[PDB]
RNA sequence: UCAUGGAGAGUUCGAUCCUGGCUCAGGAUGAACGCUGGCGGCAUGCUUAACACAUGCAAGUCGGACGGGAAGUGUUUCCAGUGGCGGACGGGUGAGUAACGCGUAAGAACCUGCCCUUGGGAGGGGAACAACAGCUGGAAACGGCUGCUAAUACCCCGUAGGCUGAGAAGCAAAAGGAGGAAUCCGCCCGAGGAGGGGCUCGCGUCUGAUUAGCUAGUUGGUGAGGUAAUAGCUUACCAAGGCGAUGAUCAGUAGCUGGUCCGAGAGGAUGAUCAGCCACACUGGGACUGAGACACGGCCCAGACUCCUACGGGAGGCAGCAGUGGGGAAUUUUCCGCAAUGGGCGAAAGCCUGACGGAGCAAUGCCGCGUGGAGGCAGAAGGCCCACGGGUCGUGAACUUCUUUUCCCGGAGAAGAAGCAAUGACGGUAUCCGGGGAAUAAGCAUCGGCUAACUCUGUGCCAGCAGCCGCGGUAAGACAGAGGAUGCAAGCGUUAUCCGGAAUGAUUGGGCGUAAAGCGUCUGUAGGUGGCUUUUUAAGUCCGCCGUCAAAUCCCAGGGCUCAACCCUGGACAG
């Protein structure tokens, strides 16, 4: 399926880090598009993203509990 | 495995069969990946679609016992 | 059920119920009071169109809910395709025919199981047929002429262009479903179409 | 209400149909008790003595249940089978009692709609 | 062309317009009660107490794995026991579970007996444990020493495209049986596949803020373990994380979905039978074997409860099918059969299946059919009403003929059953033929407006009716009776629940001067919406193609039951 880009929030943990994933979706009954946000925990063993970055998660091998993302780089087409 | 076997799908005191190629551990009347096959017994037709009943044949999905028998009156079987 | 019962109240009531009950016409000494003096709801209006439907064709009224449904089901014009899917009704074939004086007369008629047709014997006069039938009389009614007796009083009015009576050979067959010009009743489809908007 | 957002919260909802007898609940009709069988009046437009019966239910409730029909048989303790449906002039009588059901007989001689009172063919 | 869909009425007031609420006309029930009740076809039949349960039955099988013994007199049938699979499927219920449990859609870290394909192997030894014999304990349930025995039962050595490990090195298996043979069923080690499972994740998945903080194996990291496999799965230490005003946590409710019902439509309510997934099996908690359970009819323990006891102890789980008792308004027979179908076992023969196939009762529902057809002087008998002239019951009946769906009395008589024959609970059922005979067969609501149907007698704010308005104090089209009429019809009504109507929670579709409603006004955070031109990516958007959304249902078209209901075959828009 497709990835989810968004922002990296705090990496206070080794090897983790929060992503918000901002996800449009149209509201069942009005039929406006309203954004929910899900913030999730994935993995780099480089721990390479600072906060604010924008990373891409894939679905992998599940590391914890919620460790179940590991995030590489976008592709950066502009 | 599979073993392809009739279902009966019809009123009482009919008994117009379908033939399915269902997991044996199922009830008799569930759900298949390919519902193969027609029998009806009282007098109408059998369509059998014999390239997916070689398919699971072919697989090694065991019929019944008169599945097999309706296999014998047609010429379905091919060791290929 | 059939009904049954008297059937000048009705044709007092819903006006002149055609051919059905009666060739006769009502009151013969009868009416002597009883002015209605022009105060009709319109409710009373459509409720006469649905019982001079009703009574015509000695319908249940539930089994006639049944064919409204159909006749929606259906596409064209519903107010005329209630009346093909009332028309194609075998005993109201076999009374246009002339196999028997009144549809009481007819509905009897195919109770008592004397009516083959494509070969095959039919026992219910709710059966609807199709184009290109065949209406035959029983094997046993060469013998039991009662069909003869209903069509020697009979041939006053002909037939519409769905049947054709062979004379001797006794064979009706309907070359298609009946026209609207073709039905024999005189109503509005649409006053009738119109009262089961509600159901 | 806007589309965005005083909406997206929520509308609002109506409550349900709200039942039009408390008691009954599960469904249409119930067993009963008699305690009481006096006879109230109406509010002041009419006038009349209206015949109730206050009856303790198989539910959990106990409420005062109106009797339909000319005579009664029903005296101190004994067995009913109540309905519902609103007597409008009596405040508080929210139900009926079947008559012609469990130890409440049908009406005396009565040959217009019998299935409501209970009384079996005449003739 | 598309369109197959949208109805109003009553009630505020002396009247009028309007807001607004209530009530009705329409469908549907797993329904209940009342009155009435001919048949047939197909469905449905504890919604409540996941409440106890008497009795029988619901899971066996294999002697072609093995040893014994017990009927029959070389020959066969059985059998408790050790083994082999099956008891994890099928059946039942929805208590819990607001959660990857479910639905849908992806994924990698796995397992998999029976089933197909495929590469190789089965030498050698050995010890017992049941059974059994003896003694003996127990009322039973069960045992306990003493010896003995066989195997596809156990153990050891060698050998292995496997495993461990960086390599070095090591480590690991087998079973025979049937047959004269032929061969077949097996067994052990691998390698795939199908199907079945175990996990993980995106999205969807009830209300309540008069519940605002929660969480310390908690959220991460490493090391050690553990699991079939990833994992705080577990443990020690380190980091302080993680969730939340877009509702966390708590409380309450609820099995979920294909679907059902309604609605014009958007969608609203709901999850019976049919089908898929989950969970439970008296209430709790454990583990064992096997491929697969933490196992409904397995084991062990605790708790409660019932039965037996000879008083020491035992035995038990109907939310399997029938059934009893209780609760309830209310839901059936302690039935027949493995003939089919589908399971399990077996080489086969066959065996066992309360799954399933049928039967019985119940108008519980949907559909079909009958209670007569045609004529009937317009003359009589009668009820009710009448300006006493008559009218209306009424062609209705009486009466004359025709017919026999059904009814009775007889005959015949299926397929369903599968090419070796035989093999049917249903059942002499379905269906057909013959002989009488209109014979055996119509009720229930309503008649003041909505709402079709109306006059008369009795009652006199009484008895009563009533869905809302309201009728009822002497001539009541509203109560009670009769006549008549109306609508329905083997049904008719009332009630309850749900949707409609209801634009009365409003996206389609409402409002806020005075009718219910603008915060007292202002600053501003989060958030929402946003000027113009040019360029870029395409997340939304649109188009093509492809995958999937099980089957059943609904829609179209055919086909089958004498039609319909129902069943079946094919097809597909939506989304």
């Amino acid at each position: 399926m497709r990835s989810m880009q968004g922002k990296v929030i705090c990496a206070t943990n080794d090897k983790t880090v929060n992503v918000e994933v901002v996800r449009l979706a149209p509201h069942p009954k009005y039929k406006r598009r309203v954004r929910k946000k899900k913030k999730y925990q994935a993995h780099d063993p480089d721990n390479q993203f600072k906060v604010g970055d924008w990373v891409q998660l894939d679905k992998c091998r599940p590391i914890s509990k919620t460790k179940t993302f590991l995030a590489v780089a976008p592709e950066g087409r502009q | 495995m599979v073993k392809l076997r009739l279902k009966r799908c019809g009123r009482k005191q009919r008994a117009v069969y379908r033939i399915v190629a269902i997991d044996v551990r199922s009830r008799r009347e569930g759900r298949d990946l390919q519902k193969v096959g027609f029998y009806d017994p009282i007098k109408s037709q059998t369509y059998l679609n014999v390239p997916a009943i070689l398919d699971f044949l072919e697989k090694g999905a065991q019929p019944t016992e008169t599945v097999y028998d309706i296999l014998k009156r047609a010429e379905v079987f091919k060791e290929f | 059920s059939r009904y049954r019962g008297p059937r000048f109240k009705k044709i007092r009531r819903l006006g002149a119920l055609p051919g059905l009950t009666n060739k006769r016409p009502r009151a013969g000494s009868d009416l002597r009071n009883q002015s209605r003096s022009g105060k009709r709801s319109q409710y009373r209006i459509r409720l006469e169109e649905k019982q001079k439907l009703r009574f015509h064709y000695g319908i249940t009224e539930r089994q006639l809910l049944k064919y409204v449904r159909i006749a929606r089901k259906a596409k064209g014009s519903t107010g005329q395709v209630l009346l093909q899917l009332l028309e194609m009704r075998l005993d109201n074939i076999l009374f246009r025919l002339g196999m028997a004086p009144t549809i009481p007369g007819a509905r009897q008629l195919v109770n008592h199981r004397h009516i083959l047709v494509n070969g095959r014997i039919v026992d219910i006069p709710s059966y609807r047929c199709k184009p290109q039938d065949t209406i035959m009389a029983r094997d046993e009614q060469k013998s039991i002429a009662l069909i003869q007796n209903s069509l020697d009083l009979s041939p006053r009015e002909e037939l519409p262009k769905h049947l054709t009576l062979n004379p001797f050979p006794y064979k009706g067959l309907v070359n298609q479903i009946i026209d609207s010009k073709w039905v024999g009743l005189k109503i509005n489809e649409l006053l009738v179409v119109e009262y089961y908007s509600r159901q | 209400m806007p589309t965005i957002k005083q909406l997206i919260r929520n509308t609002r909802q109506p409550i349900r149909n709200v039942t039009k007898s408390p008691a009954l609940r599960g469904c249409p009709q119930r067993r009963g008790t008699c305690t009481r069988v006096y006879t109230i009046t109406p509010k002041k437009p009419n006038s009349a003595l209206r015949k109730v019966a206050r009856v303790r239910l198989t539910s959990g409730f106990e409420i005062t249940a109106y009797i339909p029909g000319i005579g009664h048989n029903l005296q101190e303790h004994s067995v009913v089978l109540v309905r519902g449906g609103r007597v409008k002039d009596l405040p508080g009588v929210r139900y009926h009692i079947v008559r012609g059901t469990l130890d409440a007989v049908g009406v005396k001689d009565r040959q217009q709609g019998r299935s409501k009172y209970g009384v079996k063919k005449p003739k």
